[PDB]
């Protein structure tokens, strides 16, 4: 019928806006997990730079 | 961080003996220096040291 092919179209949309909020914050998860991974790779990387640069200053230095 | 400790490891001791080499030398060179031109001053301490 009619208001049945309706309600089973508004069960569709209501399906359709659960699947892309679920994409939307899925993508906004990986997204913030990937900029953490990115700038902790880069704040232990210029870390154990300077160390290893602290080391060197220090050994030339003796 | 393994790589980056082993490379501390081995510039520093690298770095460490070429320091221990060049002072050897140049304690050796300042001695070889200092013996050949003696014998100059020890007339002026003698003579200074005399009334």
């Amino acid at each position: 019928s009619k208001l049945e092919a309706i309600l089973s179209q508004e069960v569709e949309a209501e399906i359709q806006a659960l699947l892309q909020e679920a994409e939307a914050k899925a993508e906004a998860v990986k997204r913030e997990a990937e900029e953490k991974a990115k700038a902790l790779l880069q704040a232990r990387e210029r870390a154990l730079e300077a160390q290893y640069r602290a080391a060197l200053r220090r050994a030339e230095s003796a | 961080e393994a790589q980056y400790r082993e490379r501390e490891r081995a510039e520093t001791e690298a770095l460490l003996a070429r320091y221990r080499e060049r002072a050897e030398a140049e304690a050796k060179a300042v001695r070889e220096k200092a013996m050949a031109r003696l014998d100059e001053a020890v007339a002026l301490v003698l003579k200074e040291v005399l009334p």
